[PDB]
């Protein structure tokens, strides 16, 4: 089932909905692409126009908030587009960052539609989109030199995990009385930038984190309960032949997508000792 | 720093994973078959084609523990034999002689219930079983099985063996015979349809009401059973000692004999009214001897009145009637 | 010496007297008035008007003894009253209690005996009548002294009592639990025309062997009884240690997981097969933790089959549904 | 009832049949005659002759032999008779008295057709009349100068008492051993010709006996058992008027019909004492 040939450009990144059905591309030609798919066969909605840079990622919104697309990009902009009427328009902008943003994800529908902002200017940010048109962006340094990845961890209590340029690896609570995030845990290991976070949506009594760097290692982090120890368990011991950009957990099963600067796609799996073999 | 060829893997719903192709600028996705994690081809199959028995055999081996194991054994049990099959076998059957009655009383069968409360003297249980029978046949036999224990103890125990297999024989013979006015009523109850068996009854408790001395009461049942020959019998036993007592009251021998055949015909003659149907041998006597006197008054036509009372089998009743017909003629 | 006057007089046949006139020549033929000899006047004509008044006065005077007076008084009696009226009165009533229940029974008043018979606790013959009655309501407090005297003793007594007044509530209850094959029979037998009470006595029952450790035996009787609810209560509290020991036979958090639901759900589906007749929250939110796991498989058809066995009031099983729904399309 | 000159003589006995509806009368013209008698009629049946002298007395049989009658005289003999197809003849003929015949007197029917005869040659003769046609009497020697008077006792054992010229009242007994009647008792009493004896039909415990005489008095002899003494008791103790002749036993009551020679009946019965008193 390829799409060959979505853009003329490099492509940055390609993601399907909630439905697994509809795919959105971004790519360095500034545009998003929207592919209706089926069978073996694509369609192409529509180019969804505005970005002044390369766009790095998408991400979709729950359905039952309608069908929102949110983007990023070196543009120092996300832009928000919505499928309303049979047509494709661009919504939203949310312009808070001084430098380029590198990361864009959908909270779990439970919050609302709250979008985690990742950008190289440090700030992380954090926005409600108001059923009243307007927003209330809560922002916070996160990491020095740049931020590069943001996640959520599941639904319970909000939490997520970062990934920074300042070679670490941090997980943020929200606070009543801070009425922000505040840091709950600083994760060390990577002796370089790193470039994607993922945390498993795994129900179970453990909390599985992918962390990925431009150290060429991979490190999964382990917590058996609230509050207390994250474990470092590196995912194999020698360093992988090129620098991995990203991690992706399956919907159930914690399985591993690991994405390499080789253009080699691996998949891992925990086995009884509590390491990692191919899957 | 930014944008560099990545193959930028998503997991999407269904096991789909989405990849950007080695070029760069197409999308891949396909469906990666996990290790531990596979379709259910079994179950989508055994619940399209109710077909357990290949499940039942996976799951078979694959067992955890004992409890586990039965309960996968109850399954295969329920496969082959069948739902209705397993809940007939299971709720089966084989102080053990208590229980079999149990058993009896929840089977439905009656029947052997109050025989095997009957051969272990659970007699009391064997009625309470009984009392909603209405079959007959059986009831009978809780109440012989009373009546061969408890039957001829008291005399109300007595009374209720006459009530229930409707016989009088024994009660009149045995119950205390101060009690003779229940034991009249029962025969009045056992033949208000049948006037001989009723009759040779009250004349038995007549009978023995007089054989322990209740002259006054044993009369009664004779009157009731209609009976003059009965009456009669206490009248002539009677007779020779009221003879005497004439006697000795200032008369002579023919004077006292012919006052007490008078004084005894007339009480016999005015009882003989109130009575419905004569052959006592002494009786006949009596009355031959009394009719000599009344044809020596010269009254033929008392005489007569009196032979006609009589059977004409006698050869003395026969002349004496012929004698009395020339006579007045 | 020879031939002189003589009256020469004869008696004869009748009170006639024979003799020869003075003058010798003719033939005199008399019936002499004797003294003492009368023709019964009284008796005659008592015989033939049927009016045995006059006579009565006669011999009542004319009394000799005690016995004899009693006879004529008698007679008096049976003269003005009748015959019939009499017996009536002479053969009528008024340990006592024990000859009250004997007059009952003979006089045809069955009710009466009954009561009088319990109360003064003499239950074995307050039964044999009982026994021959056919009247009902009697029967049903015989029985009821009976219960209140024996009744909730021995397994036995508390069987009879199941089935006296057709109540299995008390021996769902009360009875020795290991009886319960003899409460299963008593359930069909006393409801076989009614499925409602049929089913809650079978689930009190099995919600009792299950109180008592039966877990194999309550589950026949949830079976029998067509319920899933119960059955799958049983399993959903043995479901957190049947995970923990998977996680002991060597495999991880997440094949403990995988494992533990995959076997439940199999099992559970099977069973559901061979029941007839599912609102349990604990149930739902299991079976909608395996449409996440059966999706991500990449096999929505078996997803969606799962996903209708629920009811559809709950909004995550109705978004789950329609998730599905556009997912496989 | 009276039946007034029947014969032109003087008649001697007057006797009813056993229904006492047929009259026998004999006189001193050597005659029975035979009278019907109903309500105050009579009807001369025949008049019987044979008889050579005086007929003193007759005496009816039972109605089981047939209608017989025995007569006797002072001619000596003793004539039966009967009435067969309406008409009376001499059927036998008793001529074994060398002397006036004085009584006679048919036995008790349990006995037959036995004959009690009493005549003035001092012998007392019975006689069975066989039915064969002749007959075997027996004869015995009773009383000094003649008898005139023969009873039979009551049916049980044979006895019969005689009443004799000699003032003498005998009880006779039948014995097997000495084929005749045996002397039981000689009654003394009478002081003068006994005229008439008999003996009350009486069934009860005792026997009666009554004796009339020339010597003008009556005894009533009695007996309480079998074997024994007999009583002897004066009817009344002053002497009649005239000679008795005659006594008769009713059928039963135990009354007495005493014939006197004063014409006169006197009818007597038996009182609390023993004593008798008229009746």
């Amino acid at each position: 089932v390829v799409i060959a040939n979505a853009h003329n450009e490099l492509i940055h990144d390609a993601v399907l909905d909630y439905y697994g059905k509809r795919l959105a591309t971004c790519s360095s030609d500034k545009t998003i692409k929207i592919f209706e798919v089926e069978g073996e066969t694509h369609k192409l909605i529509d180019t969804l126009t505005g970005h002044e840079g390369p766009v790095w990622r998408v991400d979709w919104a729950h359905p039952k908030f309608g069908t929102i697309l949110a983007s990023c990009s070196y543009d120092g902009k996300v832009l928000i587009w919505k499928e309303e009427n049979g047509r494709w328009s661009q919504i939203a902008v949310h312009a808070v960052h001084s430098a380029s943003v590198n990361s864009v994800q959908w909270a779990p529908h439970e919050y609302g539609p709250l979008l985690l902002v990742a950008s190289s200017d440090g700030k992380v940010s954090v926005v409600e989109f108001k059923e009243n048109g307007t927003t209330s962006p809560i922002i916070i340094d996160a990491h020095a030199i740049g931020v590069n990845s943001a996640s959520w961890a599941p639904a319970t209590s909000r939490k997520f995990v970062t990934g920074g340029a300042d070679n670490l690896v941090k997980i943020w609570k929200y606070n009543s009385d801070a009425q922000t995030y505040v840091l709950e845990s600083t994760l060390e290991g990577h002796s370089d930038w790193v470039r994607d976070v993922a945390w498993s949506p795994t129900v179970l009594l453990r909390s599985y984190l992918a962390s990925v760097s431009q150290d060429r290692t991979c490190i999964i982090w382990t917590q058996d309960n609230e509050q207390g120890p994250w474990k470092k368990t590196l995912l194999k011991e020698e360093k992988f032949p090129d620098v991995l950009w990203r991690a992706s957990w399956s919907l159930s099963g914690n399985v591993l997508a690991l994405s390499g600067g080789d253009n080699k796609v691996t998949l891992w799996k925990e086995n009884l000792e509590g390491k990692w073999e191919p899957a | 720093w930014y944008g560099e060829p990545s193959p930028a893997a998503h997991w999407a719903f269904g096991g789909k994973l989405v990849q950007i192709t080695p070029d760069g600028k197409g999308v891949s996705i396909t469906n990666p078959k996990i290790s531990g994690l596979e379709s259910n081809t079994t179950l989508s199959e055994a619940l399209k084609t109710k077909d357990f028995k290949p499940l039942i055999n996976q799951r078979l081996v694959k067992v955890i523990d004992d409890v586990n194991e039965e309960d996968w054994n109850l399954l295969e049990k329920l496969s082959m034999d069948g739902t209705e099959e397993f809940l007939k076998e299971a709720l089966a059957f084989d102080g053990n002689i208590e229980q079999t009655i149990s058993k009896n009383l929840v089977s439905g069968n009656i029947k052997s219930a109050v025989k095997n409360s009957l051969e272990n003297d659970l007699l009391m249980e064997a009625m309470v079983i009984a009392l909603d029978s209405n079959n007959e046949r059986l009831k009978e036999s809780v109440k012989n099985a009373y009546f061969a224990k408890y039957g001829s103890k008291s005399s109300l125990s007595r009374i209720l063996y006459s009530i229930s297999k409707r016989e009088v024989d024994d009660l009149v013979e045995n119950l205390d015979v101060s009690q003779w006015k229940f034991i009249s009523k029962a025969i009045q109850n056992l033949y208000p349809n049948d006037i001989a068996q009723r009759n040779e009854m009250l004349i038995k408790l007549g009978d023995r009401l007089k054989e322990n001395g209740h002259r006054q009461d044993s009369l009664t049942l004779y009157l009731a059973a209609g009976s003059l020959d009965k009456v009669a019998s206490i009248w002539l036993s009677e007779f020779p000692d009221l003879e005497d007592k004439l006697k000795k009251d200032n008369k002579t021998i023919y004077e006292a004999h012919s006052e007490c055949l008078t004084e005894f015909i007339e009480r016999f003659t005015v009882f003989s009214n109130f009575i419905n149907g004569i052959n006592n041998e002494q009786l006949i006597a009596k009355f031959l001897e009394f009719i000599n006197l009344t044809t020596s008054t010269g009254n033929f036509e008392l005489a007569t009145e009196f032979l006609n009372s009589l059977p004409s089998d006698n050869e003395e009743v026969k002349t004496e009637k012929a004698r009395v017909l020339i006579a007045s003629g």
